[PDB]
RNA sequence: AAUUUAAUUUCAAUAAAGCAAUCCCCUGAAAUUGUUUUCACUUUCUCCCCGCACUAAUGUGGGGAAAACUGGCUUUAUUUC
RNA sequence: CCAUUUUUGGUAAGCAGAACUGGCGAUGAGGGAUGCUCCUAACGCUUGGAUAAGGUGCCUAAAUAUUCGCUCAUGAGAUCCCAUAAAAGGUGUUGGUUCAUAUGAACUAGCCCUGAAAAUGGAUGGCGCUAAAGCGGAUUACCGAUACCAAGCCAUAAAAAGAA
RNA sequence: GGAUAACUGGCUUGUGGCUGCCAAGCGCUCCUAGCGACGUAGCUUUUUGAUCCUUCGAUGUCGGCUCUUCCUAUCAUUGGG
RNA sequence: AGCCAGAAACCAUGCUGAUUAAACAAUACUAUCUUUUUUGUUUGCUAAUGUAAAAGAGAAAUUAUAUAUGUACCGGUACAUAAAUAAUCCUAUCACCUUUUUCGUGAGCUGAGCUGUGAGCUAGGCAAUAGUUCUUUAACAACAAAAAAGAGCACAAACUGUAG
């Protein structure tokens, strides 16, 4: 289609933008796996991102809790619930394309080998005041209790480290390929090498 | 591989919606590198196939086609529409369309 | 990255003198960015012949340099 | 025709008099400068001024000349001062304020704009009387005397904004805000 | 609302600055000091040659030019502790009742019992790098000492909000430990 | 309108549903925090009810 | 994408000349129902003096000088530089 | 019976009673989230066009448009009819203006704040939004009705016109 | 017969209830610790009206009991000024 | 701006449910049966078909983002490198068979030789056209037949009663 899957790391992202670009395309059709959803921004502070969930808590169905509104604590499921608030999700398209969008607390290793992409035009520092306040999604979950940072934090850590080795096994590589492509320019016609030369790469 | 094509992806969305109202004589095409009004428009008149792919057999093939051009932009950032030559499916909004280079 | 200092106003046949002078534009050109901008605009500007004579090139690079990895062995 | 896209408004010189009268042969003859945005509301401006001031209605009067000003010279920046008297919602206030531009038209629209920006005041609520330019050492405002220093440098305080073509949705590598 | 705003803060005198990584680090004497800036706006730049460190901000506003002025205070307070190192004096008044006052922990937390003859305990752990110590030279002064200018007043602070209690006048119940005197070794 | 007398609610809200238990066996819901100082050992034993005396 | 002849204080260079030095294109500040007269205002990657590195800066704060490179005007030709 | 303006009684009332006009009723399409009366606009059947009111972050069709301001809110704020908020304050910030000797006063009005309490859980229509998608302007582009233009077709009305 | 009373609801909130601002006094001395006249501004529907929009081919008209849930304008309990 | 301590409030912890998640993992044993290739899928039945997405479905830093990353020194110091980023890089249509040369990898024998497979170089003359375009029937998944090869629980019933 446009890309296979569009992977995209939530790091320095500010939701609503993210969450609202996601779900035009979400209901053009494109399937998009969200990683690192933990590190999202909320533009709010601390405490007013605590006081709206806070009250987000409160609401209940006073007759039955058990088919009341759902206070889900996951960071991966907050994103979810957002991007479900701005699709029509009560519709057959939008249950087709809620079930299109994938969201993954930091770096499964399926994802790990891909590549991941960003939107930057939700950007916190593009979109947000540098001396505004702010709050990390995962950040304001520990806040409200709802920790499972440490856990993804020794993950990336890890997976990271090993990252680090696979990037300089690529840089190496790519410095032998560029040594051996430079070799070969005189190897090949001088004319058409000319040509190469002329236009670059 | 030896299949190569010419011809270009799109992507054909709704019809020519409107909010809580609707038009079912325009469909509307994202087409794929296309991201502007100037660029819409240097694909203006340009041939349209919508290809798709059968249940079962009629005549002897499993392919069917429903033919259209696109005619006249309808946004600022390369959302154009496209008249075909019948009513496309709401089966088929999202789906991949076919671009041809002609005229 | 360039600059060159000025009068308080422009005048355009001054200008135009110290920009030849000085040489800005073949000195941005020589920079990177001009380089990757001219390398762009080329390319685009191409023909089907001269796109085909790229894509031949890289072609027999890529043979010669598969023939030295292997070689290499 | 060129090729410039942003930012219009204009500036108008307009003579008028009096209707010829057995009374009064020979009547007074009233000239104003008028910033306006065309031609019918440059002489709608000044019928009401000419209402407010003289007895004068359009019923009684006669144009004598309506001509559009051009200024000096475009691109050689001036400090205009311009006096208005403006109304807030319980009543009426004067300022007098001094702007930085090139052009008097840019003036007033920089006004308007500030005007509208500081204290929600609409077009309909702001009077102008009077823009002049004012020499570099007279100037009150810190923001216009800032300028006017020897020597001005800043390292790029703005954000980009590509062309619409370079706006796509998804980005390669992370990117930086501006180069140091 | 300002196009430029500066400040040129005071040499540091025989002792280490670091400015890199907006995390702005002085070793000296007594101690090493970090301190981050990152969400001011700032420019702050290691003069070096000369010494003295020179803060500038580009198109200030008025938050903006005293947030240079507090950050100069505090880079001048960095110098001064790891120097001659920061000394929090506070005075113990008693009217009555004798407060046992037993630093536990290596000079790292002082103990009290019996404020107001109460025969409980209460704790007060001293923050990261520094001292509580007692006086020879005044029955009832406690020394609180450091490098860090805030971990000293902080733990001073904390040791005089233990101590004093709760409910009824206070007029004439003056008892307590005090800061009296802020000074340097 | 407001109750004439006040007195709670009988019972505990908190074991509504008060349903039959899913399994017979007396699962651990929760077992109490490892200790890394602490030297390995069993948590948990299992045994049958015999009867009641007094002592 | 253009295009015609008008209208309405458009220009901008080109290369040879001049004119004045805060002076000029300008724009300030001043002395019943007229004009006019006064001195205020440019640059600088020039130089000097003090601060002597004091900077936001390949500089810099203050005091002075210098010029017409810079700019302005009058010209004479010139418009596919 | 409803609305504007004028208006009498009644503390007031989506209360009682009018005036002038227009509506609704008996009539609707598009907008106003939603809605008998507000706005735009009144309708044979269709195709194409260009717009209106109205919008253009996502729900949801069009701009994450341009341009200058202002704004951080431990219950910010968000469009006539429309579904609350005042006197009174504020060494929060922003413009002014009057005064005094680059500093001290005094005012002023913009925003923002305190003043600001209530019954199932709860509502700028929802999510969200603060380099706004907020509030005040201005600049363009685009989308946008069955109305409007052009064309076809239907019937009605009127007009032409006719007794190899 | 809701073309028309008595009931909820609804508009309104006079009346009831609650919060204000002010500063003449009271508060030994002292405008404001506590108060607060003479005034003036709101909030509520926990009173009663005003009302007659809803229901008159039937919404069962008081109180008590039982029983649960929600509010805060906090009476006590916690932390405080 | 930056911080700190601090409540019967708040969220966990604890504890209850979890066909409230139309949720799920690990382990044990098991249903003539499993695996590879070929042809087909144009009496209620007894050969048998489905894709909301193929068309190059190509793409590995990292905190940031009022600066980073390496590399060398001891989280710090020094020296380099990026900085309109996918405004990129990767990329693939050189059919055939025959003459000649090199190299990757599999397999048989007991690291070497040969053969096979994949990739390049060298030399030759040899392909096609359905009469103007009317989807480019080229992807994934499932099955039925034909060959070739492979290794038993539960319910009931009685009994129970800590259950009803």
């Amino acid at each position: 289609m446009y890309k296979k899957e569009y992977v995209i790391d939530c790091k320095g992202h500010l939701l609503g933008r993210l969450a609202s670009l996601i779900a035009k395309e979400l209901l053009n059709g494109q399937r998009i796996v969200a990683v690192r959803c933990e590190d999202i921004n909320i533009s709010g502070s601390l405490y007013r991102n605590k006081l709206k969930y806070q009250e987000f808590l409160r609401l209940r169905t006073n007759t039955n809790p058990k088919k009341g509104p759902l206070h889900l604590r996951e960071p991966s499921k907050i994103l979810w619930r957002c991007v479900r608030g701005m699709l029509p999700h009560k519709t057959y398209k939008g249950q087709l394309a809620l079930k299109k969008l994938k969201v993954c607390v930091g770096m499964p290793a399926p994802y790990d080998k891909k590549k991941k992409y960003v939107l930057p035009s939700a950007l916190r520092a593009f979109r947000l005041k540098k001396h505004r306040r702010y709050c990390r999604l995962g950040t304001l979950s520990s806040r409200v209790g709802w920790n499972y940072d440490t856990l993804v934090k020794k993950n990336e850590v890890l997976r990271k480290q090993v990252s680090k080795a696979y990037y300089k096994k690529k840089v190496n590589n790519l410095n032998e390929k560029k040594e051996i492509k430079t070799e070969a320019l005189n190897l090949i016609n001088p004319e058409q090498r000319q040509v190469l030369e002329n236009f670059g790469y | 591989l030896q299949a190569v094509r010419l011809y270009e992806k799109g992507v054909i969305l709704g019809y020519k919606r409107s909010q809580r109202n609707q038009d079912p004589n325009f469909t509307l095409i994202s087409i794929k590198n296309v991201n502007t009004k100037k660029h819409a428009q240097f694909y203006v008149g340009k041939r349209v196939a919508y290809v798709y792919r059968t249940t079962k057999h009629h005549d002897g093939v499993k392919i069917k086609c429903i033919w259209g051009k696109v005619c006249r932009t309808h946004g600022n950032s390369g959302v154009i529409r496209a008249k075909f030559k019948t009513h496309i499916p709401p089966k088929a909004f999202g789906d991949r369309v076919r671009i041809l280079m002609y005229p | 990255k360039e600059r060159i200092k000025i009068n308080k106003n422009c005048k355009s046949g001054f200008l135009r003198k110290t920009v030849n002078s000085t040489k800005v534009l073949e000195e941005f050109n020589n920079s990177k960015l001009g380089k990757k901008m001219i390398i762009k605009k080329k390319r685009d500007e191409a023909t089907d012949f001269e796109r085909f004579q790229v894509y031949f090139a890289k072609r027999e690079l890529k043979k010669k340099m598969t023939t030295i990895k292997n070689k290499k062995n | 025709i060129d090729n410039s896209l942003n930012t219009n408004i204009h500036q108008y010189h307009i003579v008028g008099r009096a209707i010829p009268t057995a009374k009064d042969k020979n009547p007074n003859v009233y000239r104003m400068c008028i910033f306006a945005k065309n031609d019918t509301n440059a002489k709608s401006r000044f019928w009401y001024f000419m209402k407010k001031i003289n007895k004068l209605k359009k019923s009684n009067g006669e144009l004598l000349a309506c001509e559009q000003i051009k200024e000096r010279f475009p691109l050689r920046v001036k400090n205009y001062g311009v006096l208005l008297r403006y109304d807030s919602r319980t009543g009426t206030h004067n300022m007098y304020k001094e702007f930085r531009d090139t052009t008097k038209e840019g003036a007033i629209a920089q006004l308007y704009s500030e005007m509208a920006g500081r204290h929600r005041a609409r077009a309909s609520s702001i009077n102008i009387i009077r823009i002049s330019e004012i020499s570099s050492s007279l100037v009150r405002r810190p923001h216009i005397k800032q300028l006017l220093k020897r020597r001005l440098r800043f390292p790029a305080l703005h954000l980009p904004t590509l062309q619409k073509e370079y706006r796509k949705k998804f980005a390669s590598k992370r990117p930086s805000t501006y180069r140091m | 609302k300002t196009i430029v705003s500066t400040q040129k803060v005071l040499i540091p005198e025989g002792v280490k600055v670091a400015i890199n990584a907006r995390k702005v680090t002085v070793s000296g004497k007594y101690g090493t000091l970090r301190r981050s800036f990152r969400h001011l706006p700032i420019d702050i730049r290691l003069n070096k040659l000369k010494k003295y460190i020179k803060v500038v901000m580009w198109f200030g506003v008025p938050d903006s030019l005293a947030c240079i002025r507090t950050v100069c205070t505090h880079l001048k307070n960095m110098f001064t502790g790891v120097t001659k190192k920061f000394l929090y004096k506070m005075r113990l008044v008693h009217a009555h009742f004798p407060i046992n006052s037993n630093i536990v922990d290596n000079n790292t937390r002082i103990e009290i019992r019996n404020y107001l003859g109460e025969k409980s305990v209460r704790f007060v752990k001293a923050l990261p790098g520094v001292v509580i110590e007692k006086s020879p030279n005044v029955k009832d002064e406690i020394y609180v000492s450091g490098a860090d200018i805030e971990n000293v007043s902080l733990t001073a602070a904390l040791i005089h909000q233990s101590v004093l209690c709760r409910n009824k006048d206070i007029r004439k119940f003056l008892d307590g430990i005090y800061v009296s005197e802020v000074t340097t070794v | 309108s407001h109750r004439k007398f006040e007195r709670p609610r009988h019972g505990s809200l908190g074991f509504l549903p008060r349903k039959r238990c899913k399994r017979l066996r007396g699962k651990i819901r929760s077992f109490p925090k490892d200790d890394k100082e602490k030297p390995p050992h069993f948590t948990a034993f299992m045994g049958y009810k015999a009867g009641m005396t007094h002592i």
